[PDB]
């Protein structure tokens, strides 16, 4: 009879409880305090204009129906009590295919405080959309967003909030960086009110500022292009009495420039505008072609 | 007080409620109005002959059994009570894989109204299959659609219509694609006839005109440049043969 | 809905003071409590921050080590303790409540602390 | 009818959490396979696909009824209501059953309590291929299975005399390989939880150099 | 420490016209800037929260306009009781206020 | 209140109903009438020896336990009533990994006629296996099968039959063709009995006849092979005094044939025999190599 | 007989069992011991920055409510009873997609011992994520770890340790990777601190 008192507390807690009704349905506004702990900022896919993130997503609110009084001041309950009470229906406005992990059990956390305050934490991997403008590729800086809010609960029913100071709410771990190509500079939270065909909803926005690293594209494309341009300019020091020599020079440097341009344009998505690697490759191709036409003229 | 009153109202609504039967099961057909808020059209694949789109898909009908008058406000209930009400068995005829988002919970919305009207929204990402005519690729314009039909209930049990009929689908002009550009979109009401009956159908079609700058710089510019390169074979004198052969053959191989 | 602070008083240079702020109309375990200092005909200055539910506090770097904020949930009060006073501490101290998108919507009546 | 009475009387006081003879003797399970196809044997992930009709049969003295009918032939509806062994494939990377259009399972209970349970599986099993002598190589790589929680003292497996039967062998997805034969084996393996009776089916394959010839040679 | 620069320090104007106050931040404060009004020998009262969100109990003549760095408060058709000190304070980080703005007739 | 009467009807239908028993278990043989409406004949993956097909799969039988008498003569019920009653467990004998659509509700259809007849329709995507004999690739024709029958029910318990005339039972839609590489010519049904280890089972077979379209492989392989052969043969018109010219002609023509064969072999799956395209590439390679060796002789 | 005794014993164990409460819900923390039997390491991807491993993952703890003394044998129960018992909410911090195998049934094991010791085993295929330092590619050595933590229960509610502490992970010396070779392996016990409390981690 050591766990019978807690069983009685939990049974009395859910006796007369409707998990279809938010706390204060026609009396008050539900105040949800949100928190995000990023455990790893996943890889940013450039061809889908998306990114992946893995977060501990914490939400706190106050339900006056879940007041208890017992030998403990906080009940750290399972992840199956959360499905028997009202929890907010938070979704990610720009999510593509997110997963809420349930290995080995549903990675959810429920803590009820004796005055009725609940802390509800989830572990989930979000794959969100990051619309990018690739004018300055590969020397571009982005602000990948992560917008969430409540599905079906408007501003007069459920409002969101950060639980700590907004500059200290979205917290990224130190070892949590799965970025190969980018660099996470900082975070940036925001709050607003969007309006859709069902009403006005509160939306909590987070921006992660990424700055692409050029050290790969340099060695991949920029150094072969400059080497090819210099090797094309080598031909200007040869004697004109060797016509096949300079001919094979010109045609093979144009051939390597074509292969490099094709091999370089597969990196980024199938965008319809010109980037800065495309401008660099175009100017380098112009220089090579100028060398060949100069050879043709001489 | 004000909470237990609503609790009793919802418990009374769901008591003696047959989910097997539509509203007015042995009477006139039920009208269902559709709304779509398109969030993104993700990837229009020509190799898979499909396109992915995320949408907020909302349905509205009237159920005389979910009618209350004790409380005066509209009721937004938890999204798990939609497993205890009757919702229409709408499907997309041309999809290949689809799902309702389930983060952080199942992304669906139920909303009751005091007269009986039910609003039911989902957030759906679906990969719909549309066969394209690529005889003019990449200077082509392909119209491929999403068909919205009722599976079980014929046209004498259910009626589909766009809620607004011109503002039912929103968010199309704000969609930015990397390769295409939405020039026009159309909403269509229809009735199809199968061997089991006549079924209502709605159809949402988008005309996408393909952009050209990508294809210019990727294929048209290299091919024109190789063809320009293959012309310097004449400026070289006809005595040096090996040079002209290497040059021309290198253009052909390229 | 209402925040009631203590009364104005004088204090000798070098002593310690304990200002109080009694909340009525809500529970302090729900929101944060801010202490703000205002000089005569100057701008407001933020002293510190307390989270009454957990108990952890933050202070302005200028006031770090000088002020100590504590709470008492039984009497529904929040305290601000000032130590090692100087002549530039003659001000008006306000007790504010967080709410509605981090705005400090509800303020106290303000206590006048004078150093003679 | 009367079959409803029989089925309802068999499930009264029935506990599907306990194997038959839970404290008496181990249960003997006879297993049969019917290979529909052996899928592509790709060496990249060191795996191969297989499609089988896995059939198990054992004796459950609680499902014993007296009637003039000898066998109850049922759907998958009653599979989750009686005790079913927890057979699992030890060398599978991915494995799924079939659910279209209705769960592809079969249950048959006899007059003396003998239960036969068959289900269709598509397994993506793994076998480490020692890729020396490639592509003039021969392999024999297995499909193993055993119980997950019940050790040798609780569940014992045993092949029948007509254990593994292949189909036509021509409609199979073996492009680069050619099926030549098979052989069954039983053994006991040491595990941290106990000794388990493991049954293996080795399919012997020989790579036909008809693709690598016109591909590389 | 995010600093808020308010402008102007003082402004003298009559009754009925439109007036505008500006506030600028050093760092980023994304629509978390509140505007308070403090009358002489009184406590500050919240006028605008968020960046553009009227507090429940304020007239409609106050309007906020927000950005990431530049915020403004516009009062159209002022009265004789809208004269006080006005402070802008950010809340994206630990709160810091502006210098203030006197309003005289 | 015309909804309580149908509730009473549906509750009387399910009072004492045992969905573990087929209709007529002790008296007759359950006879299921089958129908297939192909809404789209999906793409045929030749590389995997399989095809995809999206169908309305219709079944109909007679259950004497679901007779009723009400104001309606046909109850067009939901897709959650079909799980409480007996439905045949049809499975596809050559299906690999099929899905049954669940969007937005389970795409199932149940109709009960007043005399006891049940119509049960599903919408599902079969991914079935099509064994191909690629000896005449890419000028080959196929007959992709779709065998379905009853799992767990022998021939003395459940028999299948087409609901209409066999030539008119499997119906492919007009715009229902997602084929890019093949051409659907027609359908072909059959019915038979297979002898398994547990008894005899009725199996309904459906063959879709396909003919491969050569338009892709022409431009891919047959036009480059012929043009490369012509490029090899044009070397015979150059004079015998320019040996490096014709040498690089021949060897780069061989290079073109090798990269052509590599690019053309990667399309077809890895079969272990010779197709028609393989013989064409082999003879063209023989002609090109014969041209180069003949030049070497000259 | 034996079937009746075991049946009434299991029915008594599950009668009045609160799955919401861990063993000793108000008292000391419960100790959970881990065993891992690594079946394979499938694909170590450098482009996706992850690896895949199949494991037999076993947890052992002691629940006083599942205690019996009338039968002298250990009770292996059908795995469906694991939804009626309390099992710890162990998770992997660096995984990307995991699943329990489901052929022919859900591949998990639940075993009760007469002193209350519960043995709970799963067969998992985890795609864990590890960032690799490829600055010395291909002459490089990379250490990436599977993290085992409790999600809901803090360090004063649950406690993790390795069952054996050197032999808790077996079958790692038998792994045949096509491109790598296991040089060493280590088992670590510590506690991590998040904003919600302190949690044990292996
Ligand atoms: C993390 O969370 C994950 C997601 O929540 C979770 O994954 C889920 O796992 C659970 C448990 O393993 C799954 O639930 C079971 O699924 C079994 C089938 O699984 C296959 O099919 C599902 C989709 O299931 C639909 O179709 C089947 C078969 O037709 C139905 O049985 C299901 O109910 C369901 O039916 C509906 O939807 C259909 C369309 O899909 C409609 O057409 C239809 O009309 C219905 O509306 C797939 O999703 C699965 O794929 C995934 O899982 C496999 C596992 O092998 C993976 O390999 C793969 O990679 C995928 O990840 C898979 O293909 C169901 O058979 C099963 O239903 C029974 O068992 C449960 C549990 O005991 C019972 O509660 C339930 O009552 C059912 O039992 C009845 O029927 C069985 C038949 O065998 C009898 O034995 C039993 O006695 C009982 O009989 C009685 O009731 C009958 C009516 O129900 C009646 O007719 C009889 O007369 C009798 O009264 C169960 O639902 C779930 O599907 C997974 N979800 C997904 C999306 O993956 C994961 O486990 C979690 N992980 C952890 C570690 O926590
Ligand atoms: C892309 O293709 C689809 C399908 O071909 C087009 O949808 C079709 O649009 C036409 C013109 O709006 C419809 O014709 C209508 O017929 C009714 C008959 O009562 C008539 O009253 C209307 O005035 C009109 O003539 C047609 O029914 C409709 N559906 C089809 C043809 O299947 C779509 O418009 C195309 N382009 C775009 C921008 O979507
Ligand atoms: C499968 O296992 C059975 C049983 O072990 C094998 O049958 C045995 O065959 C040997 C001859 O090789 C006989 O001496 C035994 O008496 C047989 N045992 C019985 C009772 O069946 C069968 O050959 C095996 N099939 C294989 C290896 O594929
Ligand atoms: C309920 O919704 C309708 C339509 O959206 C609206 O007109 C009505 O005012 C709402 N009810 C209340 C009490 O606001
Ligand atoms: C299919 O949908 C129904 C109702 O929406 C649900 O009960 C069932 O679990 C779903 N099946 C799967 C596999 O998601
Ligand atoms: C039960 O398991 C324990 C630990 O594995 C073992 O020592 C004991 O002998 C087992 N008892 C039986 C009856 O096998």
């Amino acid at each position: 009879d050591n766990t019978t008192v807690f069983t009685r507390i939990l049974d009395r807690l859910l006796d007369g409880y409707d998990n279809r009704l938010r706390p204060g349905l026609g009396e008050r506004v539900t105040e949800v305090k949100t928190d995000i702990f990023v455990t790893s900022f996943g890889p940013v896919s450039d061809h889908d204009m998306e990114y992946t993130i893995d977060v501990f997503f914490r939400q706190s609110w106050k339900d006056e129906r879940l007041k208890f009084k017992g030998p403990m001041t906080v009940l750290r309950l399972n992840n199956l009590m959360a499905s028997k009470i009202w929890t907010p229906d938070t979704f990610f406005h720009n999510g593509k295919k997110s997963v809420a992990h349930n290995m080995t059990m549903p990675n959810k956390l429920l803590r009820i405080t004796e005055d009725g305050t609940l802390l509800y934490t989830m572990r989930l991997t979000v794959r969100a959309e990051c619309p990018m403008h690739l004018e300055d590729f590969p020397m571009d800086a982005h602000a990948c967003p992560l917008k969430f809010g409540s599905y079906a609960y408007t501003r007069a029913e459920v409002v969101y909030e950060w639980t700590r100071e907004p500059a200290r709410s979205v917290v990224v771990a130190e070892d949590g960086s799965r970025l190969n190509q980018y660099d996470l500079l900082g975070q940036t939270v925001d709050s607003g009110i969007v309006q859709s065909s069902t009403g006005e909803y509160v939306v909590m926005t987070t921006h992660f500022h990424l700055k692409r690293k050029i050290g790969y594209f340099v060695i991949q494309t920029y150094l072969p292009c400059i080497m090819t341009v210099i090797l094309s300019q080598v031909s200007f020091w040869l004697n004109r009495e060797s016509v096949p020599a300079r001919t094979v020079f010109g045609v093979t440097t144009v051939l390597t420039m074509t292969t490099l341009s094709i091999s370089a344009r597969n990196s980024l998505p199938k965008v319809a505008y010109a980037t800065a690697m495309d401008w660099f490759i175009a100017v380098c191709y112009a220089f090579v072609f100028s060398a060949l036409i100069e050879f043709a003229t001489v | 007080s004000n909470m237990s009153l609503v609790k009793e109202t919802v418990d009374r609504l769901l008591k003696g409620y047959d989910i097997r039967l539509r509203p007015d099961f042995g009477g006139p057909p039920v009208a269902v109005g559709m709304n779509i808020d398109i969030a993104s059209i993700d990837m229009v694949s020509e190799v898979n002959m499909d396109y992915t789109l995320t949408m907020y898909f909302q349905q509205a009908w009237r159920d005389k059994r979910l009618s209350y008058n004790v409380i005066p406000l509209n009721l937004t209930l938890d999204n798990r009570v939609a497993d205890q009400l009757w919702v229409p068995d709408t499907y997309f005829l041309n999809d290949k894989k689809s799902f309702v988002h389930g983060v952080t919970v199942k992304n669906r919305m139920i909303r009751l109204h005091p007269d009986g009207t039910v609003l039911y929204g989902l957030r759906i990402t679906t990969t719909a299959a549309c066969m394209m005519d690529l005889r003019r690729y990449p200077l082509d314009e392909q119209n491929c659609t999403l068909e919205i039909e009722s599976y079980g209930y014929t046209t004498d049990d259910i009626e589909f219509y766009w809620r607004g009929d011109d503002n039912a689908v929103t968010g199309v002009t704000k969609i930015e694609l990397p390769q295409f550009s939405i020039v026009d979109y159309k909403l269509i009401t229809k009735k199809v006839v199968f061997s089991t009956g006549s079924y209502p159908r709605l159809s949402l079609s988008f005309k996408l005109k393909r952009n050209i700058g990508y294809f210019i710089l990727q294929t048209y510019m290299p091919s024109i440049l190789i063809t320009i390169l293959s012309w310097v074979s004449f400026w070289i004198n006809y005595d040096a043969s090996a040079a002209r052969v290497a040059l021309g053959i290198t253009t052909v191989l390229t | 809905v209402q925040l009631q602070q203590s009364g104005a008083e004088l204090v000798k240079p070098g002593a310690s003071v304990k200002l109080s702020c009694t909340a009525s109309g809500f529970n302090i375990k729900d929101t944060y409590m801010y202490w703000v200092k205002q000089r005569p005909e100057q701008g407001l200055e933020w002293i510190g921050r307390i989270d009454p539910a957990n108990g952890d506090t933050k202070y302005d770097p200028k006031f770090q080590g000088k002020a100590t904020i504590t709470t008492d949930t039984f009497s529904n009060t929040a305290y601000l303790q000032l130590s090692s006073l100087t002549s530039e501490d003659t001000a008006v101290y306000y007790c504010a409540r967080k709410g509605l998108r981090w705005a400090m919507d509800y303020w106290g009546q303000g206590t006048s602390v004078t150093v003679s | 009818g009367d079959v409803t009475v029989i089925l309802n009387n068999l499930l009264e006081g029935y506990d599907n959490k306990l194997r038959p003879d839970i404290g008496v003797k181990p249960t003997l399970i006879h297993t049969d396979m019917y290979v529909n196809s052996i899928g592509p044997v790709n060496a990249i992930n060191m795996e191969y696909t297989i499609d089988i009709f896995f059939a198990q049969t054992w004796y459950d003295r609680r499902l014993k009824f007296n009637s003039t009918i000898k066998v109850l032939r049922l759907n998958s509806n009653m599979v989750g209501k009686i005790w079913i062994p927890d057979t699992f494939f030890r060398n599978s990377k991915k494995a799924d059953a079939h659910w279209i259009t209705t769960p592809n399972r079969m249950l048959r209970i006899w007059n003396d309590g003998r239960v036969l349970y068959t289900l269709r599986l598509t397994i993506d099993a793994e076998c480490q291929l020692q890729l020396h002598n490639f592509p003039m190589d021969e392999h024999s790589c297995p499909l193993e299975f055993s119980s997950y929680g019940y050790p040798r003292e609780e569940i014992v497996y045993q092949w029948k005399r007509s254990s593994v039967e292949v189909g036509d062998t021509r409609s199979w997805r073996l492009y680069q390989f050619s099926f030549v034969g098979l052989r069954n084996t039983t053994e006991v393996v040491k595990t941290t939880s106990g000794d388990y009776v493991v049954m293996s089916v080795y399919f012997d394959l020989s790579r036909r150099m008809g693709y690598f010839t016109i591909q590389t040679y | 420490n995010i600093v808020m620069t308010q402008s102007p320090k003082s402004m003298s104007m009559s009754v009925g016209e439109r007036v505008t106050l500006s506030c600028k931040a050093s760092e980023y404060v994304g629509t978390y800037v509140s505007w308070y009004q403090q009358k002489p020998e009184q406590s500050p009262k919240l006028l605008i929260y968020g960046a553009s969100n009227r507090y429940t109990g304020v007239p409609d003549r106050f309007t906020g306009s927000g950005s990431a760095t530049d915020f403004t408060l516009t009062i159209g058709s002022v009265q004789a009781e809208d004269l006080a000190d006005y402070h802008c304070g950010q809340s994206y980080s630990y709160p810091t206020f502006g210098a203030g703005t006197k309003l005289e007739l």
